[PDB]
This record gives structure tokens, sequence and C-alpha cells, in this order.
């Protein structure tokens, strides 16, 4: 509708529209499960990589800027499928870029020291943990308008932030069947150079491709140009 | 930035000279000046090459015609002028590149012409095709010279609103008043010397928003010419 | 500063005041030679 009562005559606080504000909150990235058998489970680990292009929610929001550093929070939510907390020991190792992965539910990736890893039982509270501006360069950039050697057209390296290995702990297997839910949270924001939003379905994670046979208008229509 | 009502001008660089009028109404990107490259311990064992010889002038693009019908056009920098005179071979023989730019951009019409093209720069314009997966072919990507032509301009051919562009280091050129626009332009990267063939650090569009206009028997392309100029470019060997 | 005959055409030989300059139209598509002369005073060509 459009009620046109009750007028704001109070200008409000700058604070909210700052950047700091905007991209703040924790939100969530990804959803691991690990049941205990069926297609992809006879393992017992998973290795995800910090991806942020996740949920177009957060993607559409930072593509408003080229170039954006910052730092981030990782919280970790564990309980079974169905909600419920077990006394099970987890370990989730953090494999920083150009690092071994996991392969195997007990590959020798998992002792090596330089992979930090953090442990934490499932009936403790959430496990968080801080992963700094990994990048080579000054910054994350969302656009690479060049190639790094097409088939890599606009994929640039200097993005990578790692990824995390998760299991459970113990040389058997677990008897639970897991579901952990990862939030993350961007501290210490800093962007440059603003770019036009966007308004054409998202089709790829690393390209900005749209449907060329079905191209949306940006506004809605009406009938005539004076009919209001 | 130039339009009718100015004292014409001729600015000479080097060995080139071009006749265009004084308009104090020149567009400045994100408020900043090109300037030379701060102390990075690359370019401390090896100093930066800056060719002021015949890499500092001005290079004129070959025309482009404009018709009732055209989308639009774009150029990749530093890609276009890469197969360009020194700036080709200097910016090829040498790793790393840096550099800022004075761009223009001129229309030449009748009183009795009527358009509107919207001039901007992006940095790190990627593109999108019309899918399946598919990233666009090395012609479109890096056009050279010649530019490329826009197919969906309401998108920019990459699923971002042209509505919106103005959020950019814009000129607008109206023929029923200015008909030319100026940009300066300073260097953007994550990195002080990056790969003068392998990134583009920016795009150039020139879109006609309002579409040309003209009662037939008048000229029915309208020249559009575009001329660059280096600023402060430098170039490290590491050798 | 003296006039230059660089529209030195055998065809001009009878309309000699059309030497005096040249044309320059639309049909002329952009990029295309109009015109070239060295700069040779002393010798035979459009400076004579």
């Amino acid at each position: 509708n459009l009620i046109e009562t009750r007028c704001v005559l109070n200008h409000h606080s700058t604070q909210e529209t700052a950047i700091g504000n905007f991209f703040s909150r924790a939100g969530l990235v990804s959803i691991i499960t690990m049941p205990t058998t069926g297609t992809q489970n006879t393992d017992g680990y998973v290795n995800w990589d910090i991806d942020l292009m996740g949920y177009a929610q957060l993607r559409r929001k930072c593509e408003l800027f080229t170039y954006m550093r910052f730092d981030a929070e990782f919280t970790f939510v564990v309980a079974k499928p169905n909600g419920e907390l077990v006394p099970q020991l987890l370990q989730y190792m953090y494999v920083p870029p150009g690092a071994p992965k996991p392969t195997s539910r007990d590959s020798f990736a998992w002792q090596t020291a330089t992979n930090p890893s953090v442990f934490v039982k499932m009936t403790d509270p959430p496990a968080q943990v801080s992963v700094p501006f990994m990048s080579p360069a000054s910054a994350y950039q969302w656009f690479y308008d060049g190639y790094p050697t097409d088939l890599d057209y606009g994929q640039c390296p200097n993005n990578m932030m790692g990824t995390f290995s998760i299991r459970t702990v113990g040389i058997e297997k677990s008897p639970h069947s897991i579901t952990l839910r990862v939030y993350m949270r961007i501290k210490h924001v800093r962007a440059w150079i603003p770019r036009p939003l966007r308004n054409q379905p998202y089709l790829f994670k690393t390209n900005p491709n749209y449907k060329g046979n079905d191209i949306k208008c940006t506004s809605t229509s009406r009938d005539k140009i004076t009919t209001l | 930035a130039c339009g009718y009502s100015d004292r014409v001008a001729q600015l000479t660089i080097g060995n080139s000279t071009i006749t265009t009028q004084e308009a104090a109404n020149i567009v400045i990107a994100y408020g900043e000046w090109p300037e030379y490259c701060p102390d990075t311990d690359a370019t401390a064992v090896d100093k930066p090459t800056r060719p002021d010889v015949s890499v500092n002038r001005f290079f004129t693009l070959d025309t482009k015609s404009w018709a009732k019908d055209s989308k639009g056009w774009y150029w990749k920098f530093p890609d276009v002028l890469t197969e360009v005179g020194v700036f080709g071979q200097n910016a090829q023989f040498h790793y790393l590149y840096r550099s800022g730019f004075c761009v223009h951009v001129q229309c030449n019409a009748s009183k009795f012409h009527q358009g509107a093209l919207l001039v901007a720069v992006l940095p790190e314009y990627v593109l999108g095709t019309i899918a399946e997966n598919s990233h666009p072919p090395y012609a479109t990507t890096q056009p050279g010279q010649v530019g490329a032509v826009l197919t969906h301009p309401y998108v920019l051919d990459a699923g971002i609103p042209l509505s919106q562009l103005t959020v950019c280091p814009h000129q607008w050129i109206n023929l029923r008043t200015n008909n030319c626009a100026t940009i300066i332009v300073p260097y953007m990267n994550t990195v002080p010397f990056d790969s003068a063939l392998n990134h583009c650090n920016f795009g150039l569009l020139v879109i006609p928003v309002v579409p040309l206009d003209f009662n037939t028997g008048a000229t029915s392309e309208i020249p559009i010419t575009v001329t660059i100029a280096p600023m402060c470019a430098e170039f490290a060997g590491l050798r | 500063e003296t006039i230059l005959e660089v529209n030195n055409l055998k065809t001009n030989e009878t309309t000699p005041m059309q030497r005096l300059c040249f044309p320059v139209s639309v049909q002329s598509k952009t990029g295309e030679l109009c015109a070239a002369f060295r700069a040779d005073p002393g010798r035979d060509g459009p400076w004579q």
C-alpha cells in the first residue's frame, strides 16, 4: 500500500549506512552434513573451501565494490540432524592456501602442525575463530578483467581464503550423524570503487553470466507514463 | 566538458597535436591525479622504466561511425594500445606495467542532429555470455584498438544495469550542448605493478543513452573520435 | 606564402583554376587518404 501518514521529522544516524555496519552481523555461509552412511560419508571427513559467493544475498552486497579487505570470524554450530547434542569429540583443521588438503579420513594432512586445528566436544559451546587477510595482494577483488596465465578468464587466485577440514576424532568412525552450520562475520571492513548493483539472476559462482534470452527490467512496468 | 562557446585550443605533446577546445570541465576519476608509484621493494633493486620518449603523446584511435541503431562500444586498457606504437613494445618487453590516463572523447555533428552519449570508465570490466558455462572469447574480452560493440547495453553485457553506471567516473555528451568529454584516470590495482598483457585495469564505455536522430538528407553517421594520453607511465623490467 | 597546386591533375590543365584547391566529400569514408605530396620546393610538382 501507501498510507501517507506518520512523517519522520528527525534525521537518522549516519552510522547505520556506514560500510562497517552494512557488512557486520554473523551469517550462515555453509551447511555441512556428515551422516553415518549413505552417499558421501563412508569417509568421515569434509573439506570446505572458504567460499563467500555461497549465498547470493551476501554476494550481491559485496559485488557493490570492486576491491575489499577484511578479517573474518567463524563460529561452528554443531548438533545431530535433529537438533540433539551428544558427547562426540570433533576436530576442525584450517588448511591454509597452498597447503595440502586431507584426502582420506586419516591423511597425514590431519597431523601437520602448520595446519592449525581446533578441538571441541559437541556438548561444548560453539567453537569460534578469527581468520585474517590471507590475500597476497593488498585486497580481495570480486572482479579480475584479466587472465592468470580462455577458461581461466576473470579467475583471480589471489583471493583463495583457505579450507576447513571437519571430521570426528577417533580411529573408528563416529556412530552419530552430524550437521554443522557455519557462520561467518566480517571484521575491519574497507571498500574501494563502488560499482552498479546486480539486476540479473546469478548463474555461476565464478562469473557474471546472465540468461541473455530472458533479460529482466530493473523496475516494474506500468500502462501509461501518466497512470500513477 | 567541452562544448559550444569555448576558445579553441591546440594541445601539443611530442610529435602530435590535436585542435581541441579549452573547456575547464574535465572529469577527474575518483578525485585523484595520476602520479609515480610509491616505493615498493620490487623497484628498489630494479628501478622503474619511465619512457617519456614516444610513449607520452596523443594517440588517436580510428574514428567510429554512429548510426541511429548503434548499441555502444568499449575498449580495454591497457590492451587497446598494447599493439600500438612504442607503448606496445615497451609494455611487452617489460614484465610489469603501471600508468594513468587522459582520455578524450569527441563527436562532430551539425546543430540539426541530436543524441546523448554516456562516457564512463569501469575498473575490472569483466563480461559474461548469454549461457550453460562458457567464459567470453579472447577477441571480445580484450578487443584491442578497434574495440568491441555492446550486444545488450541495458545490462552492459555484464548482468548489471546501465541505469546505474553513473556511480562511476562518467561524462555526458549531449550534442544539443557540449560535444566532447575528458577523463583523468589514476592507476587502480591491488598491487603497484601488474601484467600489461594479462590484466586490464579498466574498461572505457561510450553508450548512446539517447539514440542518434536527424532528418534524412543530413549526414547519417556521426563520428566519435577518441584520443588517449598516458600519464606517468612506468614499466618494471626486473633485469 | 603562395598557393600550392596540390591538385595538379593532367585532367586539370584545361580548367587550371581547379588546381589551386582540392576537394573533400561525405562519400569519402573515415580513414581514407585525401592527398599527398613531398616538400620538394625546387622540384617539379605542386610547388612550381
